[PDB]
């Protein structure tokens, strides 16, 4: 397979960063693509072999370094908002059924100011009494508001275990200020259990949001808390009603 | 004639100091056009026929890259076949490979080729279907699985049908005056007293192309296979070929002997005699 | 032109 | 089981004294590929003899051609001298212009 | 040179059939074609590779392919479609050699919705947090023939529909959330800007 660091990144305009790609399959070829909504995967640069590079479709603002046969490198010397995108690294072979030819992809947001970075507020709303006696089910709602960038991971944890059944989360983060450029985001998720399971005062429901923000290298001199990579939660217990 | 293109790879492990040597040569029909040797101080791929030299520097950088990479892989392979058979790095060993495409009537692949040999005896080979292999021995069988799971066969077919056919046609047009042409044998007969009561008749065929030829002696309607002496077809060294056919006849009696040559630049099969 | 290098690895024996 | 080389020694153009020519030695049918080949003028070794690139036939055995420029005269004798791993002594084929 | 997926977003209910179209353009004689799935997860999972010189028939259980080299198309087909198939699908074209550029299609999002076996459409209000602040409206148990448009309003946020799948029960449900901090924002009048079943249960 092919690995790819970092997974998420936030940057201010003008700054640098190198996405690192690594392939362990002894492949000659290494490719870099960006993904942007309704645009497919567009090539940036590739490498035929060790110490060789070639332009692609969108080579502007991008530089690459085919280090050795294992490692390719995508370098942005000066960040620009039009480089907000997901970047995939590719190294295709012929045995795709059991070898991964794509990196997990790295989410990248390029903002004007880092004062735009906000962690999510998380809030859990408890099932309606009306629902419980109508449909015999209990729906909790997790709400994640005011976060920028839209780099998050939402997860439901029941009694200390992450659960995936009975769970649905929004496809993509909603915008609070569609007009604005740096609009903070919001996401909603749902967990459904039976009425009886909710009526148990022992059952512990926790909604967990993972936000990816600033790091230790990042400077910060502002009143409001530094918006680091962090988990924000919200929780409720089941209730006899 | 139905034209073809071949590439011959020779990989050879060293008994002394040094890395295994990889020599590659290519041919269109019986005409070499390219060479590559990993001994050459700074190894490059070099032209060997005039009509190839028109190709841009991008083409030769493309070839070098291919063979350089192939050198490293054939070194890996040797270690592997050293193991497959259980052999010390004392012994010196040779891998050969021979691949290409035959150009059919509709100007397309008649059939593709790929055969590997270890120490001069058949190792592995791609079949006619260009999707299955033929392992000759238990060691070759190890490669087969490996090559089935890697799907080498799929990359091989892709080349043989695709580029091989495409490039042969580029070469066949760009050197056509020599490649599409057949030069007939220039034939003369020769006499040398063996005895006393006998003499050799040598039937000559010089400066011909392609190598395909048929030299036979006849006393009557039946062939003199027993006993005609035929030499292997040989290079002149200017890209043409040579051959001769000999019999011992009684000094009688030479009259009774006709030579018969067959070529591709001959419309009618040419027939010769000795002239005193 | 010889068989060019694959996208993947050039498989040995 | 290895394979011993065959040896043919001959000129490119038909022999004719004082006329410029190429003297060929052609070695074939052998395996392995290591071979010593010399061209000889009156028993002496001819330096600066180029050779063909290594290649092989349908039965995996190698063949090479060793060649030199030369002007033949009536007195002068030539030969191809070969040495291969399956041979205990060098082989010394004399050039007859009728072969 | 070119890979086209004319389809942008496409919708089917469970068990229904889908055919995701894909057309290519090359001057080359040899090539192979990719299909890749991108779940709501982000990652890219391999579906199939197909060489130009291969056959035409490709049935592999539910996922099936049809490669017509003459009309330069390669069409992926899911039978008995499941909500699990819900992803963005990529067609791609490439050459076999290290120098060849792997070219991608624009993509197609396939949304497989459930076959809500017993609709019971209702809108509910969900109590505080405590300080939220402070109210959230859930719209649930409607069948998959219902659309959730945006609200006209400045600060009324409504998310598109979502598919629940309580496994242990073998039960599925669609749902939508709508919230605001406006003091007039009532769950009785939250979803007005939608064409919704007129028998929808509105608890007071």
């Amino acid at each position: 397979g092919v690995t790819q660091t970092p997974k998420f990144q936030v940057l201010k305009t003008g700054q640098s960063m190198t996405l690192q790609c690594a392939q362990d399959m002894n492949h000659n070829s290494m490719y870099w693509y960006r993904q942007d909504p309704g645009m497919g995967l567009r090539l940036i640069y590739y490498s035929a072999s060790e110490g060789t590079t070639d332009k692609g479709e969108v080579p502007n603002g991008y530089n690459v370094s085919r280090l050795n046969k294992r490692e390719f490198s995508l370098r942005l010397e000066s960040a620009a908002p039009s480089q907000t995108s997901v970047y995939f690294c590719a190294s295709p072979g012929l045995a795709g059924e059991y070898e991964q030819y794509f990196g997990p992809g790295t989410r990248l947001t390029v903002t004007e100011d880092l004062k735009n970075v906000f962690p999510p507020e998380v809030a859990v709303f408890e099932p309606s009494e009306a629902e419980i006696s109508h449909t015999q089910k209990a729906t909790l709602v997790c709400l994640a508001t005011g976060f920028y960038p839209d780099h998050v991971e939402l997860s439901w944890w029941v009694n200390g275990k992450e659960v995936h059944s009975g769970v649905c989360t929004d496809p993509e983060p909603l915008k609070e200020q569609p007009a604005l450029n740096d609009s903070r985001y919001a996401l909603s998720s749902r967990l459904r259990v039976s009425a009886t399971f909710w009526q148990n005062p022992r059952n512990h429901f926790r909604c967990q949001v993972q936000f990816y923000g600033l790091s230790e290298n990042d400077e910060w001199t502002q009143d409001r808390a530094k918006p680091v990579t962090q988990i924000v939660s919200a929780e409720a217990w089941g209730r006899a009603d | 004639g139905s034209h073809s293109m071949r590439y011959f790879y020779t990989a050879m492990s060293r008994p002394g100091r040094g890395e295994p040597r990889f020599i590659a040569v290519g041919y269109v029909d019986d005409t070499q056009f390219v060479r590559f040797d990993s001994d050459a101080a700074s190894p490059r791929t070099e032209p060997r026929a005039p009509w190839i030299e028109q190709e841009g520097p991008e083409y030769w950088d493309r070839n070098t890259a291919i063979f350089k990479a192939n050198t490293q892989t054939y070194r890996e392979s040797l270690r592997n076949l050293r193991g497959y058979y259980n052999q010390s790095e004392a012994g010196s060993h040779i891998i050969q490979r021979m691949y290409g495409c035959d150009l059919g009537p509709d100007g397309r692949l008649l059939r593709g080729h790929d055969q590997s040999a270890y120490d001069g005896k058949d190792y592995i080979a791609l079949n006619e279907d260009l999707s299955s292999w033929t392992a000759a021995d238990t060691a070759a069988q190890i490669t087969q699985r490996k090559w089935e799971a890697a799907r080498v066969a799929e990359a091989r077919r892709a080349y043989l049908e695709g580029l091989c056919v495409e490039w042969l046609r580029r070469y066949l047009e760009n050197g056509k005056e020599t490649l599409q042409r057949a030069d007939p044998p220039k034939t003369h007969v020769t006499h040398h007293p063996v005895s006393d009561h006998e003499a050799t008749l040598r039937c000559w065929a010089l400066g011909f192309y392609p190598a395909e030829i048929t030299l036979t002696w006849q006393r009557d309607g039946e062939d003199q296979t027993q006993d005609t002496e035929l030499v292997e077809t040989r290079p002149a060294g200017d890209r043409t070929f040579q051959k001769w056919a000999a019999v011992v006849v009684p000094s009688g009696e030479e009259q009774r002997y006709t030579c018969h040559v067959q070529h591709e630049g001959l419309p009618k099969p040419l027939t010769l005699r000795w002239e005193p | 032109l010889p068989e060019p290098l694959p996208q993947g690895q050039l498989t040995a024996y | 089981i290895q394979r011993t080389p065959k040896i043919q020694v001959y000129s490119r153009h038909p022999a004719e004294n004082g006329k410029s020519n190429f003297l060929n030695c052609y070695v074939s049918g052998f395996h392995p590929s290591d071979i010593e080949v010399d061209l000889l003028k009156n028993g002496e070794r001819i330096e600066k003899v180029e050779h063909s690139d290594l290649s092989f036939s349908k039965d995996w055995s190698f063949y090479l051609l060793y060649y030199t420029e030369f002007t033949p005269t009536e007195k002068d004798e030539y030969a191809c001298r070969v040495n291969h791993v399956t041979l205990s002594q060098p082989k010394i084929v004399k050039w007859d212009r009728d072969m | 040179q070119k890979v086209t997926q004319a389809q942008t977003e496409i919708s089917v209910v469970e068990d229904e059939d889908v055919t995701l179209d894909c057309v290519y353009e090359t001057r080359d004689t040899t090539y192979y074609l990719f299909w890749y799935k991108q779940p709501p997860s982000g990652e890219l999972v391999f579906l199939i590779r197909r060489n130009s010189f291969d056959e035409q028939n490709e049935i592999s259980g539910r996922y099936s392919w049809n490669f017509q080299k003459s009309t330069s198309s390669f069409n992926f087909t899911i039978t008995a479609s499941q909500v699990v198939d819900s992803a963005v699908y990529f067609c791609a074209l490439s050459g076999f050699y290290n120098t060849d550029k792997l070219i991608f299609g624009t993509g197609t999002r396939l949304q497989v919705f459930p076959n809500i076996q017993n609709p019971d459409p209702a809108v509910y209000q969900l109590r505080d947090s405590k300080s939220s602040d402070k109210s959230v409206c859930l719209f649930t148990d409607f069948d998959s023939q219902t659309n959730v448009s945006q609200s006209k309003d400045s600060d009324v946020y409504i998310t598109d529909k979502c598919v629940l799948d309580m496994r242990s029960m073998d039960f599925k449900s669609n749902s939508a959330v709508a919230w605001s901090n406006k003091s007039d924002f009532a769950c009785a009048n939250a979803f007005n800007n939608s064409i919704i079943p007129e028998d929808t249960f509105f608890p007071s």
